[PDB]
């Protein structure tokens, strides 16, 4: 019995569930930004700008309709950062742990 | 494994090595027969050759003595060049001569320890063949015009032979006491026929660049670089390649720009008017080029670059590495001159008047590709004559002069080893029957009258092989080069011996 | 040997499904609680964004009516089970930045443990078959 | 279901014993035309006695594997007596296998069997002479006469009697049961013919030099043994480590933390307390730097064959696993040496705490003269050593074989019947190791028996042939001698064999 | 599938490509020859004595044929209708040679500028098939004559076009 | 199951050993004709050695099972002479038949045989006196190691390479109580310049590594950094993520670099040993820059390379660079850089005076084909001086021994008249198959050979006058300058008499259809 | 043979999304309905994300009318990538079956 081989096969599977979760944090990246790009192309202030609260509105300003989507992306990139610091995090074990079932 | 015994391992070296001798005796010589190409794997595609070579490329070689000679084919292919079907049947001549001498009693050291010494008395003798021809510019013009028909007519070209032979001796004239491959630049280009074939005293490329750049350069500087413009070489002047960031693409997009305006700034502060670069260069540098008098060359070649260098007295900038330390090539015209259907560089009077370009112009590709490979074996060979201007009778007269060299030594030496030289003598006049019967002759008696020739000592005549009659020597067309049978009687009789050396041959395959 | 190795594969196989019961139903809680959030912390009350605004307000899935708010300010949140208590915005905060962040490490600390829980059930049924 | 019966059933068992003892029947001599075996294993393999070749073969006929497992039982208690369990019962069956036809299809011979053999083991211990402490010996010239007997038969000149009594030494120190594979002669090239030296504990052959290895200690009081069973070097991991960079120092922690683990691997034990690193694997080119570092021996490639003799007289075990690794697995000596012997580092293992390997080590510079030293030194402790268990020594090489046969021809005159043409026949198997080695040493092999046998009808007295003296001679006088239970055992078991196998001449088959 | 065989298939391909005419001629020759080769390789003759021989006597051969042959005009095209047809006629179909001959008649006098008139590209001629119509309907179209246009909005009649190309992607 | 007895044993035992002794004598000397291999991969290959084509035959039965082991015994301690000892074993083998069809039993032969080895040994104490002093017995091992040179790899001798060869010898065994290891040296061969070339290295080479000839090429002290540490930024084959904030960081990353590449200067020039090697590699960007920065290092070394550097300096290996101190530190002799053949680059030599745990001659080659030829010439040259050095026992071999001997054994078949006479009598004359087999494979009649000589043994008693195998008509050792070591011919006779009695100890020739199956 | 069931998924994957756009492509259609009523009586917006941007009704015309181009550009393709998937999966069957018989 092995309990190296213990950690190798949890080593390997956080490695698969590190990647799956950036790819469906960049996807939504990218869905916040070109919703910014499109809204702001058509009618900026004429009269108002509506925005979708829920199902109640407000009007204001073409740019700080961006702004709270301009948010969303900043608190998002940073998590994508921290999770590819976390993706680094484990490969390093995973050169360790070669050496260790001939250590212990 | 299988232990081959020596009694089994002679047959096997006799039905291996003289069938592939039997085939490279067949197509040797212009008159001589040919050979059907048979693939050794399924689907079998048929070509019909007058090339040994390429009938062992065809055909597989697993004859443990015959993969002895694929290797001897290969040396006189390559560091030769012309000799090829030469040396591979001449060894299988020295073992059919070993036949007999097994089938008395004979040890092959007997018969190695005669032929080396053979080897070297007849060397002598092939040193006494040596005949000058540089101490003439003509008879060294006619010493080129002499071997140019030999090579290019033994290697599958002899309908527009002379269309290139008149145009590849007077570039190798150029060399000048240095044989020189590196300087002799070969260019192929499907376009014209063998009649619109071109020799450019400098150097070229295949670039059609039109008007957009100046394509005309009086008094020329040339930098020769592997610089692109969209590739960010080294020496970084902006921004470097970063993850982790969604607003960092401004300051990248923006570095491409100054980039491609500094190389300009680079390149004019040269003082330039050509800019060779290896690479694709962008479509807003390439415009700043032409209107101050920059030559742009985009996807040039990757060895025609360095042979750019070489001819011009320039260097290479080693991508990038060199921004202005990179020496300038020089040289007087840079002339644009449409040969065939095609637009064509053609670098003339360049800094090595050495420096040539053949352009070979084939109507297709079954045509051009055939006459490179005999052209490139030819220049080989008077690249070698350039070095020593000298040549030997050919037509098997100096095989018939070295044959009698061995047959006096053999007749004073002869203890234990010149039972070999005497085998030696015959295998060398076994050469001139191979003509003959190429010519399609009888060889028993041109040999025979050939022999009467040089007993004497009538050396200055052989064979012309065109109807096979006696005729002149020291130049004919048929007076062969000096560095070719040198290298042929080298290794020839090497390999045979290491033939018989080899008795002891196990299989574990 | 392969035989131990082979009775081993089924009996890991089949307890993944039984993992998967429990973690949806954990998958199931946190979008809800989600849409709790952001769509309060953003809009915030008719008091707290500056009296008023617009709407259109949902009466179906596909049937919007616009209309002006102005409402007076409390917010009748739904609790469930015959359950409607009228409320503010300071007591439906702060509950449910409670149940957002619990609803995420509910997921999260019982994915590894029933990861192991599965490891239990396979390394029981071997060693009782190898010995009787 | 298959069946066969009846004579031609009987004699098909015969011919089949005969054959496997057409082999083994001069083994025990040094001499034949050899059989390498190789098997579907595709391995080679040699012996030079007949009982480890009857180890590899799968017998076809059952009634040939039950001599094979008298003979194994033969070999189980002893490790000899084999062959002589396997020629005797085939000569009778040889001498039997006639008669069959002549009508011995009746088991009146088995009862020919016992009586004969209850007067042979009266006499085999009766004409054995008991001697341990000073009967006729000096304590030690009992275990020096012997090796000297063994070493006697390659012509070593005067160096047999200084080999004799070094190896005398290995026995006295190991003695607690018949085992000789822990006295092992190792091979030593270099050394000389005229110095031999004697192991308290283990010794390993070769160990090569890596780097600090002179800078690592020759001198030890305790070697804490750790008998490793991995490989140690850099190029057995794989690289895929990741952490950010803003400098040029974090180009030094990737290499260095891949070096600290396998600093790891050798912490754990020398913290444990643990000095001598020993490995049949081969120590890494980085992971050797350690080992000089931490000032503490290391050998890399030793024999895994001598790592296990460092198991037992050490008190240690194999060594590095996933727990346990204490001073309860290490293994302790209290003296180490390495001395280079020809151009072999050649490591010393002596003050072991437990005498379970006593190995005697000679040297010479050479292959084939000390293999003929080894081969006679590994028969010379299979008689000294069973010379300790039993007091009572008789004289070996057909010395008795060939008086008994003088003994019971007379007794087949007083057998009436059947039955003593068994026991003409049972004197004539007796002279099988007389058949064989007189025609090893070169005699006319039937003439040298007709000689024996006036000397019994003369003398009578341990008279037998000489195989190393070339002659016949009294073997007692002769000084070849050996324990005389193991006679005894062979002949209740080569009896036993004999007549069970004629016993049956139905045979019941299924395959099914 | 056999060299002698396959070199056979090349032999009347030559004859295809440099003439399209004596496609069965050129079969017959070469086995002929062979019975020549047959009988001087019993007699004992090398094959290069052989081949040599027969190079000459080709070009032998085709000099005394020369004086044989007629010169005939190729810049007057109407000696080039009659020397074509009779041979049109000496063919298998004439039935519709007979309104295609100087059909094909007007199309190479385009392309006879001199009158050394060389050999003829049919890297020119392009062949174009219309479903419906009328032998008596086929005609020379000159330039190019294309398929079926694929126009959205398109013009049908543009005088003066320019004639582009597009070897680029759109996806 | 079938049982080959006795003679069916022994025909077995001829059938192979007739066909591996056969093959031998055809590769005798210098007149020896080559051996040609194809291998299980169906490769050529062409040698002249036993223990090259015995380890590369498959062997196929217990006579050729046993070649291996057998030949390995002989070129490991002796070298050359695989051929003789299976020429020899043999021709007692075969004529051992000859004794079983005259009725002769295998034991009584096998016996004596062992006894016919003894008086050859003993005879060979009388051949060819032991005396040769250090500094000329160099000379006749030139000439020794020029009869290999000379005539199987090299037509015409490489004088550079028998000189260095002996020269290697002495660099070990004077630290090793006059004996070498051949551990302790090594043959190290490598292709890139001229054949000609030839060195002799105390340590060992790694190819020095410069980046631009206008950053300066430096060599300095004998003290090398024998580092796995980074004094350079190293690489252990993966990858991190790289990310700036700004450009202008990464222009003041340069500055900041600069500075640390200073300070793995001043922590490693403190200590001494100027000559930076480190085992992981890197691109030559900073390479050059810590040549711009006036130490130099080599990139991209070899895994054991920074072992045997380590061994020939004596000292240790820096582990860290935080662990620092001239210990782990190498300790040289001289530390010099020689071009590395004649066109490429070069190499750093370090050579020491201190420890010769690594004296490794060094040799290049024009062809890749060639090396290997004259590394197997150079393979048996240092094997046979090791016995030089230990006792200087040598033997005119080749000829003038084997009459010699074969004299000795077949009188002492009559001195000592006994049983033995007739393994005498087949120890004898399969003594003359040898000088015969110089002469069968070469082009002489090896029928005349054995008279020669035999006529000089009636002129002269221990000959140093036996046959040539050059052809010079001069049947000389001593003139024909054919010497070996007395050692090395006593080795070949008890591996020899070795073999016949390996395939005589058990006698069981039994199968159950699988003892060779 | 992992190669039968990797084109399967390849195609089917593409399937599902364009399922997606028939339901999308009718409703597409539904809306030309209540465009074609509208002249003026009732403007339009466009609902595009958290964000409701006012259009007209020619802006909405063309809006759908692209929507419904973008359908069978996608519709078209996977014709192409139905026969494609099948025929080089059905000379798959045949050839990597006998791979694992023998």
């Amino acid at each position: 019995d092995q309990q190296k081989i213990n950690k190798f096969a949890r080593n390997t599977s956080r490695i698969t569930e590190l990647k799956e979760e950036i790819e469906v944090k960049k996807k939504q990246l990218q869905n916040l930004e070109d919703a910014c790009d499109d809204i702001m192309l058509a009618d900026d202030d004429c009269l108002m700008i509506p925005y979708q609260i829920g199902d109640v509105f407000i009007s204001h300003s073409q740019e700080e309709t961006q702004e709270m989507l301009e948010e969303a992306k900043k608190n998002l990139q940073e998590e994508i950062d921290a999770l590819e610091s976390r993706v680094e995090s484990i490969q390093r074990v995973l050169a360790d742990l070669k050496v260790q079932l001939y250590a212990k | 494994a299988d232990e081959e015994r020596a009694e089994t391992a002679r047959l096997t070296s006799f039905i291996g090595a003289i069938a592939i001798g039997d085939l490279v005796k067949s197509t040797l010589g212009p008159k001589g027969m040919d050979k059907i190409l048979l693939s050794s794997g399924r689907d079998a595609s048929l070509m019909v050759t007058n090339d040994g070579a390429t009938i062992l490329k065809n055909i597989g070689v697993d004859n443990p003595a015959a993969k002895v000679l694929v290797d001897m084919s290969r040396v006189q292919d390559d560091e030769v060049g012309d000799g090829t079907t030469s040396v591979t049947v001449l060894a299988a001549e020295l073992l059919r001569e070993a036949e007999s001498l097994i089938a008395k009693k004979i040890h092959p050291q007997t018969i190695i320890a005669g032929w080396r010494e053979a080897t070297k008395a007849a060397r002598e003798a092939l040193l006494s063949s040596a005949v000058d021809h540089g101490s003439d510019e003509v008879k060294f013009r006619q010493d080129l015009m002499n071997i140019a028909g030999t090579t290019l007519s033994s290697k599958l070209l002899t309908h527009h032979k002379d269309h290139f032979t008149k145009l590849a001796v007077e570039a190798v004239l150029r060399l000048k006491g240095s044989g020189n491959l590196e300087a002799i630049h070969i260019i192929k280009k499907l376009g014209g026929s063998l009649a619109d074939s071109y020799l450019d005293e400098g150097f070229l490329l295949d670039k059609k660049i039109g008007v957009n750049q100046p394509k005309r350069i009086e008094n020329a500087k040339i930098l020769i670089a592997n610089t692109g413009m969209d590739t960010d070489k080294i020496k970084i002047f902006g921004s470097r390649v970063r993850v982790d960031s969604t607003a960092k693409v401004a300051e990248i997009e923006h570095a491409e720009k100054e980039k491609m305006k500094e190389k300009v700034e680079r390149i004019l502060k040269h003082g330039i008017n050509c800019f060779i670069n290896r690479q694709l260069i962008y479509n807003y540098p390439e415009q700043l080029f032409g209107a101050a008098g920059v030559m742009a060359i985009e996807h040039a070649d990757f060895a025609g670059v360095e042979r750019l260098a070489l001819v011009t007295g320039g260097e290479i900038a080693s991508t990038f590495d060199h921004p202005e330390l990179v020496k300038l090539g020089s040289c007087k015209l840079i002339e644009e001159v449409m040969i065939g259907e095609d637009k064509l560089i053609h670098f003339s009077g360049v800094a090595l008047g050495e420096a040539c370009t053949i352009v070979l112009r084939g109507a297709t590709q079954q045509i051009l590709d055939e006459a490179e490979r005999s052209l490139h074996d030819a220049l080989c060979v008077l690249a070698q004559t350039v070095k020593d201007s000298r040549t030997v009778y050919g037509g098997g007269c100096s095989e018939m002069l070295m044959a009698h060299a061995v047959t006096q030594l053999a007749n004073r030496t002869p203890g234990k080893e010149a039972v070999a030289m005497e085998s030696y003598a015959k295998a060398l006049r076994m050469l001139p029957t191979i003509i003959a019967d190429n010519a399609g002759y009888d060889s028993a008696d041109l040999v025979a009258q050939l022999r009467a020739a040089h007993s004497e000592g009538n050396t200055t005549a052989g064979l012309d092989m065109r109807e096979g009659t006696i005729g002149d020597m020291a130049i004919l067309g048929i007076t062969e080069s000096f560095q070719v049978k040198r290298q042929v009687l080298l290794s020839a009789a090497e390999a045979a011996e290491v033939i018989l050396r080899v008795d002891n041959i196990i299989k574990a395959a | 040997v392969l035989k131990k190795l082979d009775e081993q594969y089924q009996k890991y196989k089949f307890m993944e499904l039984n993992l998967a019961q429990k973690k949806r139903r954990l998958k199931g809680q946190i979008p809800e609680i989600k849409q709790t959030l952001e769509i309060l912390k953003y809009m915030q009350k008719k008091k707290e964004s500056t009296n008023s605004m617009e709407t259109r307000f949902l009466l179906a899935d596909n049937l919007y009516c616009k209309a002006s708010v102005p409402p007076t300010d409390k917010m009748c949140l739904w609790l469930g089970a015959n359950v409607m208590l009228e409320y503010d915005i300071d007591e439906a905060q702060a509950l449910l930045e409670k149940n957002l962040s619990t609803a995420t490490k509910n997921l999260d600390s019982l994915e590894e443990d029933l990861d192991f829980l599965r490891d239990q059930f396979t390394t029981t049924e071997v060693n009782m078959a190898r010995v009787y | 279901t298959d069946s066969s019966q009846g004579i031609p059933q009987l004699v098909s068992n015969i011919s089949a014993c005969q054959v496997i003892a057409e082999a083994v029947r001069t083994t025990l001599g040094p001499r034949g035309m050899d059989k390498l075996i190789v098997d579907g294993r595709g391995k080679a393999t040699i012996s030079n006695d007949g009982a480890t070749i009857l180890k590899l073969l799968d017998v076809v006929h059952p009634a040939a594997k039950t001599l094979v497992d008298i003979a194994k039982s033969q070999d189980a208690e002893v490790g000899d007596g084999t062959t002589s369990v396997t020629l005797l019962a085939a000569e009778f069956l040889k001498q039997v296998k006639p008669y069959v036809e002549e009508g011995l299809h009746p088991q009146i011979i088995i009862r020919a069997f016992r009586t004969a053999t209850q007067l042979a083991v009266n006499k085999i211990k009766e004409i054995a002479v008991t001697v341990k402490k000073a009967d006729k010996v000096e304590q030690r010239k009992l275990l020096e006469k012997c090796a000297m007997t063994a070493l006697s038969s390659k012509l070593i000149s005067q160096q047999k009697a200084f080999f004799a009594k070094m190896v005398v030494d290995a026995v006295m120190m190991l003695d607690d049961l018949l085992q000789l594979k822990m006295i092992g002669i190792k091979k030593v090239q270099g050394g000389a013919l005229e110095d031999s030296q004697l192991v308290a504990g283990v010794a390993f052959k070769k160990t090569f030099s890596y780097a600090g290895f002179e800078m690592q200690p020759k001198k030890y009081h305790n070697p804490k043994i750790a008998l490793l069973n991995v490989e140690l070097e850099l190029k057995a991991e794989k690289d895929n480590a990741e952490i950010r960079v803003h400098t040029v120092e974090d180009y030094q922690a990737i290499v260095d933390a891949e070096w600290n683990i396998l600093y790891d691997k050798l912490e754990k034990i020398h913290h444990s307390g643990a000095k001598v690193v020993l490995s049949k694997l081969p120590i890494g080119d980085v992971a050797t730097q350690y080992f000089a570092d931490r000032d503490m021996f290391c050998a890399g490639r030793v024999p895994e064959e001598d790592l296990k003799r460092t198991m037992m007289a050490c008190g240690g075990s194999i060594q590095t696993s996933v727990n346990a690794l204490s001073a309860d697995v290490l293994g302790r000596c209290q003296v180490f040496e390495e001395t280079q012997i020809g151009g072999e580092r050649y490591n010393f293992f002596t003050g072991c705490p437990k005498a379970k390997t006593c190995t005697f080590i000679l040297r010479g510079g050479a292959e084939q003269f000390m293999e003929e030293t080894e081969r006679s030194l590994h028969d010379a402790i299979m008689i000294v050593r069973r010379a300790i268990k039993n007091d009572s020594v008789v004289a070996g090489g057909g010395a008795i074989e060939m008086e008994l046969s003088k003994y019971l021809r007379d007794y087949s005159r007083t057998i009436p019947g059947k039955q003593q043409l068994l026991i003409g026949a049972y004197a004539k198997a007796l002279e099988i190791i007389p058949r064989q080695l007189c025609d090893n040493a070169g005699f006319d092999a039937t003439n040298i028996l007709n000689k024996l046998r006036a000397r019994h009808a003369q003398g009578g007295t341990w008279y037998g042939v000489d195989i190393n003296n070339e002659d016949i001679a009294d073997n007692f006088e002769a000084f070849v001698w050996e324990p005389a239970m193991v006679r005894i055992n062979a002949l209740t078991a080569a009896s036993e064999a004999a007549c069970l196998i004629v016993s049956v001449d139905e045979t019941i088959k299924n395959p099914r | 599938l056999h060299p002698a065989a396959r070199m056979l298939v090349e032999l009347s391909k030559a004859q295809d490509i440099e003439a399209g005419d004596g496609t069965t001629s050129v079969v017959i020759i070469a086995g002929s020859l062979l019975d020549s080769c047959t009988k001087l390789l019993q007699k004992g003759i090398h094959p290069t004595i052989i081949s040599e021989s027969f190079q000459k006597a080709l070009e032998k051969g085709i000099e005394i044929l020369t004086d044989m042959s007629r010169p005939v005009e190729l810049s007057d095209r109407e000696t080039l209708l009659n020397s074509a047809t009779t041979s049109l006629n000496s063919k298998v179909v004439s039935q519709y040679s007979s309104l295609l001959s100087p059909m094909s008649v007007n199309a190479v006098m385009k392309v006879i500028d001199p009158a050394t008139a060389t050999s003829v590209d049919l890297r020119d001629i392009k062949i174009v098939k219309k479903l419906g119509g009328t032998i008596d309907d086929c005609e020379l179209v000159e330039g190019l004559v294309l398929t079926q246009k694929v126009s959205n909005s398109g013009i049908t009649r543009v005088e003066k076009a320019k004639i582009g190309l597009i070897q680029f992607c759109l996806s | 199951k079938s049982r080959l007895m006795g003679l069916e044993a022994l025909k077995s035992h001829i059938m192979a050993a007739k066909a591996v002794a056969n093959t031998m004598r055809t590769s005798l000397g210098p007149n020896g004709l080559d051996k040609m291999m194809v291998d299980k991969d169906g490769d050529v290959t062409v040698t002249n050695d036993g223990a090259t084509i015995l380890s590369m035959m498959d062997v196929d039965h217990q006579i050729a099972k046993l070649m291996v082991e057998l030949s390995k015994s002989q070129d490991d301690e002796i070298g050359d002479g695989t051929t003789g000892v299976v020429v020899l074993a043999g021709a007692l083998l075969e004529e051992a038949e000859q004794l079983l069809d005259r009725g002769i039993h295998p034991i009584r032969i096998a016996d004596g045989y062992e006894q016919a080895a003894r008086v050859a040994i003993e005879h060979l104490d009388k051949i060819s006196d032991s005396v040769l002093v250090d500094i000329k017995d160099t000379e006749p091992l030139i000439q020794t190691a020029k009869t290999t040179l000379g005539s199987k790899v090299v037509n015409s001798c490489h004088r550079q390479m028998a000189e260095i060869a002996v020269n290697a010898v002495l660099t070990v065994a004077d630290m090793e109580r006059r004996d070498v290891d051949f551990e302790l040296i090594k043959v190290e061969g490598k292709v890139g310049g001229r054949l000609e070339d030839t060195k002799l290295i105390k340590g060992v080479i790694v190819d020095k590594d410069f980046s631009h000839p206008q950053m300066p090429k430096k060599v300095e002290d004998a003290k090398i950094a024998i580092l796995t540490c980074p004094f350079e930024p190293p690489k252990p084959k993966t990858k991190h993520k790289l990310d700036v904030t700004s450009v202008e960081d990464y222009k003041a990353l340069q500055k900041y670099e600069k500075e640390k590449f200073e300070e793995m200067i001043q922590q490693i020039k403190e200590t001494g040993a100027n000559l930076a090697i480190c085992q992981w590699g890197f691109d030559d960007e900073a390479n050059h820059l810590l040549l711009q920065n006036n130490l130099p290092a080599v990139r991209w070394v070899g895994g054991p390379e920074i072992e045997l550097i380590a061994i020939a300096t004596g000292g240790r290996i820096v582990p860290r660079f935080s662990e620092l101190t001239a210990e782990k530190l190498g300790f040289a002799g001289l530390v010099q850089e020689i071009s590395f053949g004649t066109t490429k680059d070069k190499m750093l030599v370090i050579e020491q005076c201190k420890n010769s745990r690594a004296v490794t001659i060094f040799i290049r080659g024009g062809n890749k084909m060639i090396i290997e030829e004259a590394k197997r010439s150079l393979h048996d040259a240092l094997c046979v001086i090791r016995n030089l050095i230990r006792d200087n026992r040598v033997v005119y071999g080749g000829g003038a021994a084997e009459i010699s001997c074969a004299l000795a054994v077949s009188q002492e078949a009559d001195k000592c008249p006994t049983l033995e006479q007739y393994a005498m009598r087949a120890f004898a004359d399969a003594l003359e198959v040898i000088p015969m087999a110089l002469s069968e494979n070469s082009g002489m009649n090896p029928i005349q050979t054995m008279t020669e000589v035999r006529a000089r043994q009636v002129k002269e008693m221990n000959p140093a006058l036996g046959i040539d195998c050059l052809h010079k008509g001069t049947n000389d050792m001593k003139q024909q300058h054919v010497i070996e070591t007395l050692i090395g011919k006593k080795q070949q006779i008890s591996l020899a008499t070795q073999m016949v009695r390996m395939i005589l100890k058990i006698d069981d020739i039994r199968k159950p259809g699988e003892s060779e199956e | 043979v992992e190669k039968y069931q990797q084109l399967q998924k390849d195609l089917s994957k593409s399937m599902s999304g364009r399922q997606k756009l028939e339901a999308q492509l009718t409703e597409n259609n539904i809306v030309k309905e209540e465009l074609a009523l509208l002249d003026g009586s009732n403007v339009v917006f466009k609902l595009l994300g958290p964000v409701l941007v006012k259009q007209e009704l020619g802006e909405a015309r063309a809006t759908v009318g692209k929507r419904l181009d973008y359908i069978t550009a996608e519709i078209k393709r996977y014709e192409s990538q139905l026969r494609d998937l099948e025929r080089q999966s059905e000379q798959q069957r045949e050839t990597l079956a006998q791979l694992q018989q023998e």
